[PDB]
């Protein structure tokens, strides 16, 4: 991709005692037209890890078959080994490196989440194969509005419970569907822990609006 | 239209002793105006004996230390013994020539021992360019951290100063101090310092807080 | 291409320019003169861009000149410097700057000899020795070479003739004729043209 | 393109398209040098006479260089395909080298020219 | 940069009750050193110096339209200027350019005409003050002047130390940084003298 | 840059930090952004800090003008109207973005004001490179009509969030609160950030640094 | 960079500055810009540091096998031509190299030219760099075939050092070098801010 | 920015959406894009905010006097022909698009549109801001000749909601007033008083 | 150009608007942007007239093929998928916004978009081209789950009617197709048959 | 910029050309040989772009050798001309174009003096005399005042010399010296260098 089309705002995730919760909402912008608004941005990519993606949802669902066929792949031979994700971070990050190399990046920012052997794994993508791994993470926006509420919460408290991690993640999604033009009110939550990978949704936050009334 | 480079931060210095190799960085890694992780160090071990530190585009970085530590293996197996640190030097100046025309955006410093035991650093530019050098600063906050360290391990500017050998207790207070005056000033450098020492025995980690700002 | 020298001893300052008026391919003029008497004591050198060397030049000499009219006595080499610097500078940023690099070289009865340097940003420095042009890149290591602040004028005119040697066996110009002139207490002396 | 392993070895050792090689040079007609003081020399035995023949376009003398020739016995189609590379060869040295070649530095280049045919598939 | 066209570097720094102010002394045009005694700090009291880096011939018009302002300054109120009004003399001159500034950053140094406390500062090109308690830095190595501010200065110093600190933090810095240096400037500015001294130092 | 205000129960509380940079170098680490307007008007300034110097100081100075005329305290939307009409009229080319608030005869009043003229009156606000970061926290802990305690925590949490998630600001956090009875002008308000300590000690005796040529100036 | 070289009675007098920047930034004042190609060839550094000794280690590859495979070492010519044609391929490309090789072969002492644009020149003396415009004036004053040796190394000397007062990117040290008919020598490193006491 | 008026028999309704964006950040959520010119004439406005608001307040004032010297309640028609002024003499240097509408006693309510460039017309309803083309279709298929206030302050808030669901530029509430003989009356549509259209789920 | 189609309870709906411009000429006013590509899977197209046909064609090939090698009617996935691998492999090349829509007897009517940039999504209707931006808001408040046929054409003709209207780059006459396991019926609505909304102009 | 001139007699070509090599304001080189010995009776004088001109004309130097080595006898003037405009041309629109600009003299048994011309675009011309540079511009006129077809060498060299001249008078960059000569039936003779 040259120029990008259809694309996906913010990708939040984070760590908790147990597992990892990502978190995007369901809707493909084409500029500033709310466009495709019931699109997933998140991928069961095996049972344990999962996929969330930022930027060009062609270039994503093109990863999607990819990756997927990818573990297919692997399943057929039956063998007792299987990718983790850090693994498929490795590949990640090496696929945007190489596509960036060649002037022809795919357009997108990743956040890539689970759990294996007992640790929670976060890592982060982009198009340029910088990559990296954090206790939370927030691409587009969220960067500057989510991840700042992330890691204050992170550095009160590290260890997050399921139900802690799961809370703070609705309250970014409020913030960004206030404040980035890009959002939509209809979002995925999707979490990996020892028994799998489950996506949730369609989600909505409750919103507040009694500052329209206080001008003066 | 599409840059294939970003600027990610990271200042990186390295000082060789008469019998070790000081390798140390921050870990911040940035971009833009925002801090992606507050835990990146920049510092990579090569062998027992050699250290390498990497700032600059952090895409660059990953690529580049893969690929050194696949050619350190590729040598072992055909050549039965470990790369020298002169070796790596030598070899890391050919891999980023060969980028010549489309650069690795990396500016990198090897510290590690020398076949006779004696403290080592290479500095390079980002197309093979390098030599060896007594220490050297490199990255972010380059500019801030090597005076200090003309003045203060080269006896530049001094009058009636005996030259004595570097004390590996000196070099990590010296280490410790441009790092703490860099981060009052360059917005790139921060979180955390980690250091590497190289010595006979193996290589030890210390890291020391600085300043979130 | 235009080459400006100065150098001061003791009690007197040397000046050289090149004689060339050139214009794409041609020289059109082989007795060109760069200097300006601005009184008794001075001479401005000055080259640059067409009709901006001569109109800020003539500028320059007509209001020293009438200094001393207005007034019975002559600004010394360091008021005219720094009155071509107000000019100057006060133009840079204007509708009409000047594009023109100067020496101002000056003998004051009280402070002996001056050089000055300007640019055409008007930065003032007053220098023992100084030279404008492309040819100054070959010949100001030949006077940080051989210069002192005692040398007599007829050495000073060997160390010139050393500079203007240089440019007939180095630079890339044809540069064949220079005039000089010499300042002492004594007003502006014409010397014989350099030539090759 | 036909690449068929042509020069093997049997089972003494032998590269029997080499030594057939040879047998072509052994009826060829004799060629002679020998080095002087201060003159070397060619004599060449002439292959037919015929005197109906325009001597000029059969020489077995070829200038390789304006220091250097040759003569060969053999094949003489061969012989015209290994002079005029030698030839070519001898250009890109004073090209690359800014000297005339050796003796040797040819005649090694030639040699290597002829190893090489016999160690490449098709040929 | 227009910035970097000349090159050079100024500082000031903070002691007991004194300041010191430092400067190289080269001019050049690019690559080409021209002179090597450039005047780049000047007097604006007994006890107050203003440095300046950037384009020399704004350092020179700023000096100078400056001194104009100061001289009427004086003469009408009939006392010496406070350093923090020449701070604010000076923005408000570097400010009047707004939209076609000069190109120079200077720092101001000096001890207060009746109290003799100590002062720094330094502005931008368009007039922004910044008062420190310690060093300002400006001109084209100032990340090489901030490296030696932050690792080697300290409170308190007496002029001895204040000198040595400066002028430790000026050398190193310059060889440092192709376009500044050929030589060293130092002004220390005490209650009842001033020690100007140059500084042995590279001329490359 | 990260500036910031709020509308709480009796008042207004406003919010900086102290950190000025020159491309990605701090030059200044204790800079004052919260600019006096008058005895019961201030505001923060982010963007070109000679433009919000010489701005706020232009109209504090107009509306010191004003007020001596008036005899009466001046009010928000005074100094408001003139920021915006002069903001306007130079067309962006001010690069001063202004948080304003203040407490008058009507109240409580919050504004922010940006380079090309526009303003908006609201209840919180934040301008700067960290102001995405301290609207996160206000949207996601402000409150209408807070008490003074809890206004104060709030805004020094949104300022700390742009402290320590943009590399364009840091060091100290100010506050200034505004109510009817008492401005409370807090410089530093806290202070997150501190250089570490240094372990060496470069203290050069005299003689060190080779000196070529001295002059003592005695003075009176 | 100043670089210079020039031809005499007794060989190539081979000298230049140490220091390399990036920007206005002084990288280093360490840089050996006198490249030791082989025992009897020497190179120099002008330009891109990188592009000169990549270039050079890649000339003196290529003469060790020319060594081997003729039993004889290369002459000047050759080897300056060798550089010449490996870089021309890339001319546009953005290399930056300006080179004096430096030797004594069957002709004698020898000196040539090459840069990165595709010049390859003979020559007497020759200087290459942001200095070499002051470099060139003093050694042009100085310079005589018949010099005697220390008369050369102090020219030699004196015009680098003259380069780096003037050029704000030359400076550090002044390296010299001799080649002489059974190979080169090292003659002398001197801090320029100790030349500076002594001129 | 969506906004929009519409005319009933004794007066006119207009409405606004609320977001105000630099790039894609939304620095106000909560503005009030209605602006009261006179006691029964408003100005919606669309583009650039510092442009809107200084010419706004410009014609405030310029009414004002007006209004004060001829001892009579300004025409909507006079209040539009002021912003047209300004807008054609500055087309130039300002980009805005005013909607203003309101009542007056001699021609009863009126909408006019002031786009870009500065031309002027008279409509039975008007809409404008980015937000804008995304309701053509439904505004030119839901108009009624003759409608109620109450029944045109449906059409305005169903407008206005469809043109935010799909403009990543409009959003918030919606802010409604009606002007008529008897004055002024303003409310805001907030969170689930914003009406709802499912997303075409399965 | 606008585009559109709609899902029914046993088939689809499909229309155009008939319009070809170069620049603001109209080079052909009755154009059919309703292309089959088998038995029951048509494609609508907008975007370069060029690329559409072009890849409509290749399309045909690709799927005509594949149906005889499966001795099967193909899947209206499948001919949504093979549009999508060209759009998406040669995105940086082509200027197209296709909409897939038809029956199959395993899933029935689908609609599927393959908008400019290759992504693919099924959708219960979809819109393209310029002049459906107009439209959005009034196929948002229109659309209703569980529409006949005979109500889905009427959908999309008013829709379609719309954005001619306001569309420079829309108009002529509208071309229908409904597709059901029965076959395909088209149909075109010209003149006085377009839905007709007045100008709202002054009382 | 480098200066090539041929005047052709009725038996032999006299040739000359500059000896400078230049870079940037420098002449790095005062004894430069802008001619190549292509066989017996050919010279092939080549300036133009660093690089293109000695890889282009020692490639066809080689070439001509080759061809003699190859068939026993020369190509002739024309020939060697053609080949040469062949190549340049061939090349025009490739990778690998050279800019360079050429004269080719020489003298054929059967033929008698040529002089062709050739530019980078390889357009090919013989004249009875030729220049390149922008000397050139200078020095034409001169021959076409001067020249007849007949014009003794020892004329020739004489005309050579006022095209020189107006050189050092007129052009604005430093020519000093310039390698001349000539080639007859008894093949190429090296002259007196012309110096100033
Ligand atoms: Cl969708
Ligand atoms: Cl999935
Ligand atoms: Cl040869
Ligand atoms: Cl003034
Ligand atoms: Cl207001
Ligand atoms: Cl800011
Ligand atoms: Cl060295
Ligand atoms: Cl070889
Ligand atoms: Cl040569
Ligand atoms: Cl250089
Ligand atoms: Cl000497
Ligand atoms: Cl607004
Ligand atoms: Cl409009
Ligand atoms: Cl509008
Ligand atoms: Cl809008
Ligand atoms: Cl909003
Ligand atoms: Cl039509
Ligand atoms: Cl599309
Ligand atoms: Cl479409
Ligand atoms: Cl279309
Ligand atoms: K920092
Ligand atoms: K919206
Ligand atoms: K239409
Ligand atoms: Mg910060
Ligand atoms: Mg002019
Ligand atoms: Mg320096
Ligand atoms: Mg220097
Ligand atoms: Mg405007
Ligand atoms: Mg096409
Ligand atoms: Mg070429």
């Amino acid at each position: 991709t040259q120029n990008p089309m259809v694309t996906g705002t913010s990708v939040l995730g984070v760590k908790f005692e147990g597992g990892v919760v990502i978190a995007a909402d369901m809707l493909g912008s084409y500029g500033s037209l709310a466009r495709f608004r019931n699109i997933s941005r998140i991928m069961r990519v095996n049972n344990s890890t999962m996929l969330g993606a930022s930027g060009d949802y062609a270039d994503f669902q093109y990863l999607k078959q990819v990756l997927g066929q990818m573990v297919i792949d692997e399943e057929l031979l039956g063998d007792g080994h299987s990718y983790s994700p850090r693994a498929i971070h490795s590949w990640l990050t090496r696929a945007m490196y190489s596509r960036r190399s060649k002037m022809n990046p795919l357009w997108n920012t990743m956040v890539i989440g689970g759990y294996a052997d007992g640790e929670s794994f976060l890592g982060y993508v982009d198009m340029l194969g910088v990559a990296y791994e954090a206790p939370s993470l927030a691409t587009g926006y969220g960067a500057y509005l989510a991840q700042p509420l992330l890691r204050e919460v992170l550095e009160k408290q590290p260890v997050l419970s399921q139900t802690e991690a799961r809370d703070l993640v609705e309250r970014c999604m409020r913030v960004l569907y206030y404040r980035d033009a890009r959002s939509y009110n209809r979002f995925q939550i999707a979490t990996v822990t020892e028994k799998g990978v489950e996506i949730e949704g369609p989600l909505s936050t409750e919103t507040n609006w009694d500052i329209a009334h206080m001008i003066s | 239209r599409f840059s294939p480079y970003v600027f990610n931060g990271g200042t990186i210095l390295a000082i060789a002793g008469e019998d070790f190799a000081i390798v140390a960085s921050d870990t911040r890694l940035s971009e833009g105006f925002s801090i992606h992780t507050r835990d990146s160090p920049k510092c990579y071990k090569l062998t027992d004996k050699t250290v390498i530190g990497c700032s600059g585009f952090h895409g660059d970085c990953l690529t580049l230390t893969k690929i050194i530590e696949a050619r350190l293996k590729m040598y072992k197996h055909s050549n039965n013994k470990a790369m020298t640190t002169g070796a790596i030097a030598a070899m890391l100046s050919t891999i980023l020539y060969s980028r010549r025309f489309f650069p690795y955006y990396v500016y990198n410093i090897i510290g590690g021992l020398d076949e006779e035991g004696k403290g080592a650093v290479y500095s390079f530019d980002p197309v093979g360019s390098y030599q060896r050098d007594s220490f050297k600063a490199g990255g972010s906050a380059s500019a801030m951290l090597q005076p200090l360290l003309d003045n203060q391990v080269g006896f530049k500017n001094m009058q009636n100063v005996e030259h004595v050998p570097l004390s590996l207790d000196r070099a990590m207070r010296l280490v410790k101090d441009v790092f703490i005056s860099a981060a009052e000033r360059d917005v790139y450098t921060g979180d955390a310092l980690r250091i590497c020492i190289v010595t006979k025995e193996g290589i030890r980690e210390e890291t020391v807080s600085l300043r979130k700002d | 291409m235009e080459y400006l020298i100065g150098i001061q001893g003791p009690d007197y300052v040397l000046v050289a320019s090149d004689r060339v008026a050139a214009s794409n391919i041609v020289q059109m003029k082989d007795d060109h003169d760069k200097m300006f008497k601005m009184s008794e004591k001075i001479l401005l050198l000055c080259v640059g861009e067409a009709g901006d060397t001569v109109q800020f030049a003539e500028y320059i000499q007509k209001n020293v000149q009438l200094y001393k009219m207005r007034n019975g006595y002559e600004l010394s080499p360091t008021a005219a410097a720094n009155f071509t610097r107000r000019n100057l500078a006060d133009c840079l940023r204007s509708r009409t700057p000047y594009h023109v690099n100067l020496l101002l070289a000056g003998y004051d009865e009280h402070e002996g000899p001056a050089l000055y340097y300007m640019d055409y940003l008007a930065a003032l420095a007053k220098a023992p020795f100084a030279a404008h042009g492309y040819g100054a890149f070959l010949t100001l290591s030949i006077l940080d070479r051989y210069y002192t602040p005692t040398i007599s004028r007829e050495r000073a005119v060997e160390l010139l003739r050393k500079c203007l040697e240089e440019l007939q066996k180095r630079f890339i110009l044809n540069l064949p004729t220079f005039s000089v002139r010499i300042i002492d207490k004594n007003g502006i002396h014409d010397l014989d043209n350099i030539s090759f | 393109s036909y690449d068929r392993a042509i020069t093997v070895f049997s089972p003494d050792g032998h590269l029997f398209q080499v030594e057939y090689a040879q047998e072509a040079v052994k009826k060829g007609s004799t060629a002679v040098g020998v080095r002087g003081r201060d003159i070397v020399v060619l004599g060449v035995e002439k292959k037919s006479v015929a005197k109906l023949q325009d001597e000029r376009t059969v020489r077995k003398i070829c200038a390789l260089d304006d220091n250097v020739c040759m003569a060969f016995a053999g094949l003489t189609a061969d012989a015209r395909i290994v002079i005029n590379r030698a030839r070519v060869e001898c250009q890109s040295h004073r090209l690359t080298v800014e000297d005339p070649v050796t003796v040797e530095y040819i005649t090694r280049y030639i040699a290597s020219l002829k190893q090489r045919y016999t160690q490449s598939n098709g040929r | 940069s227009i910035m970097s066209y000349n090159g050079g570097a100024v500082m000031a720094m903070k002691g007991k009750n004194c300041v010191a102010i430092a400067a190289d002394r080269r001019f050049g045009i690019q690559a080409q050193m021209v002179t090597t005694d450039f005047q780049k700090i000047f007097p604006m009291g007994d006890r107050l110096y203003i440095g300046l880096a950037g384009l020399a011939t704004d350092v020179q018009t700023v000096a100078q339209r400056l001194k104009f302002r100061l001289n009427l300054y004086e003469l009408k109120e009939g006392r010496q200027i406070k350093p923090y009004t020449l701070m604010s003399m000076v923005a408000n001159l570097l400010y009047e350019k707004r939209f076609g500034p000069y190109y120079t950053e200077p720092v101001i140094a000096g001890l207060d005409p009746k109290t003799f406390k100590p002062f720094i500062c330094s502005l931008d090109l368009i007039g922004c003050p910044m008062v420190t308690d310690d060093f300002v830095v400006s001109g084209t190595c100032a990340e090489q002047m901030y490296g030696m501010c932050e690792s080697l200065w300290e409170p308190n110093m007496d002029p001895d130390h204040l000198f040595e600190t400066i002028s430790q933090a000026m050398l190193n810095a310059v060889d440092r940084d192709a376009v500044s240096g050929m030589g060293v400037i130092v002004h220390i500015i005490e209650k009842d003298k001033i020690t100007t001294r140059t500084l042995k130092a590279r001329m490359d | 840059t990260t500036i910031a205000g709020v509308v709480y129960k009796d008042g207004i509380v406003l919010g900086a930090d102290t950190r000025a940079t020159e491309g990605m170098v701090v030059a200044d680490k204790n800079c004052s952004k919260i600019h006096f307007i008058s005895p019961n008007i201030y505001c923060c300034g982010a963007g070109t800090a000679a433009d919000t110097d010489m701005t706020t100081q232009l109209i504090s100075s107009n509306l010191e003008l004003h007020s001596l005329s008036t005899g009466r305290l001046p009010r928000v939307v005074t100094a408001n109207r003139m920021l915006k009409q002069m903001l306007f009229r130079y067309q962006g080319y001010i690069g001063a973005a202004l948080v304003l608030g203040g407490v008058d005869v009507t109240g409580p009043h919050l504004y922010s004001i940006y380079p090309h003229g526009s303003t908006d009156k609201l209840p919180y606000v934040t301008m700067g490179s960290g102001s995405l970061a301290a609207m996160a926290v206000f949207e996601d802990k402000f409150r209408p009509d807070m008490e003074e305690e809890e206004a104060k925590n709030l805004v020094s949490e949104a300022i700390a969030a742009g402290i320590f998630n943009d590399l364009g600001s840091g060091s100290n956090i100010d506050l200034c609160v505004i109510s009817k009875n008492k401005l409370d002008f807090l410089r530093p308000y806290t202070v997150p950030n501190k250089k570490g300590t240094r372990l060496g000690r470069y203290r050069c005796e005299k003689g060190t640094t080779a000196v070529l040529t001295e002059k003592i100036t005695p003075l009176e | 960079t100043t670089t210079l070289a020039f031809k005499f009675r007794h060989g190539v007098i081979v000298a230049a500055d140490s220091r390399a920047t990036a920007g206005a930034y002084i990288a280093s004042q360490t840089v050996k810009k006198v490249i030791e190609i082989n025992p009897y060839l020497l190179g120099t550094m002008a330009g891109g540091a990188a592009d000169c000794s990549f270039w050079e280690r890649l000339l003196a590859r290529q003469c060790r096998i020319y060594e081997l495979r003729n039993k004889e070492r290369i002459s000047v010519a050759a080897a300056s031509k060798l550089l010449a044609n490996m870089v021309y391929q890339y001319k546009g490309m953005g290399l930056s190299m300006g080179t004096m090789i430096c030797g004594w072969d069957k002709r004698g002492p020898g000196l040539y030219y090459v840069d990165s644009e595709g010049n390859r020149i003979s020559g007497a003396t020759f200087s290459v760099g942001s200095g070499s415009v002051y470099a060139y004036g003093v050694m042009d004053r100085g310079y005589s075939y018949d010099l005697e040796v220390e008369q050369a190394y102090d020219l030699a000397r004196r015009a680098i050092y003259q380069a780096t007062y003037r050029d704000a990117y030359s400076g550090g040290a002044v390296n010299l070098y001799h080649v002489r008919e059974d190979g080169w020598i090292r003659v002398s490193s001197d801090n320029v801010a100790d030349l500076h006491e002594k001129y | 920015t969506t906004i929009m008026a519409v005319q009933f028999d004794g007066g006119v309704v207009l409405g606004a959406d609320s977001r105000t964006t630099t790039g894609s950040y939304i620095a106000n959520r909560v503005t009030d894009k209605l602006t009261p010119i006179h006691d029964r004439i408003f100005c919606c406005r669309s583009g650039s905010a510092a442009d809107t608001q200084a010419v706004a307040d410009a014609v405030t004032y310029q009414l004002g006097f007006h209004s004060i010297e001829l001892n009579e309640p300004p025409l909507v028609h006079t209040a539009a022909s002021l912003f047209k002024e300004m807008c054609y003499r500055y087309r130039e240097d300002l980009m805005a698009g005013i909607i203003i509408a309101g009542w007056d006693p001699q021609e009863g309510g009126q909408v006019y549109s002031v786009p870009m460039g500065g031309m002027m017309v008279r409509q039975s309803f008007a809409i404008g801001g980015s937000g804008s083309s995304y309701i053509y279709g439904y505004v030119d298929a839901t108009y009624r000749e003759g409608m109620t206030k109450e029944e045109c302050l449906q059409f305005t808030a169903n407008a206005l909601a469809l043109a935010m669901e799909r403009d990543g530029s409009s959003g918030g509430v919606i802010r409604l007033a009606a002007i008529a003989e008897s004055g002024v009356e303003r409310q805001v549509l907030l969170g689930d008083q914003i009406p709802k259209f499912a997303v075409a789920t399965l």
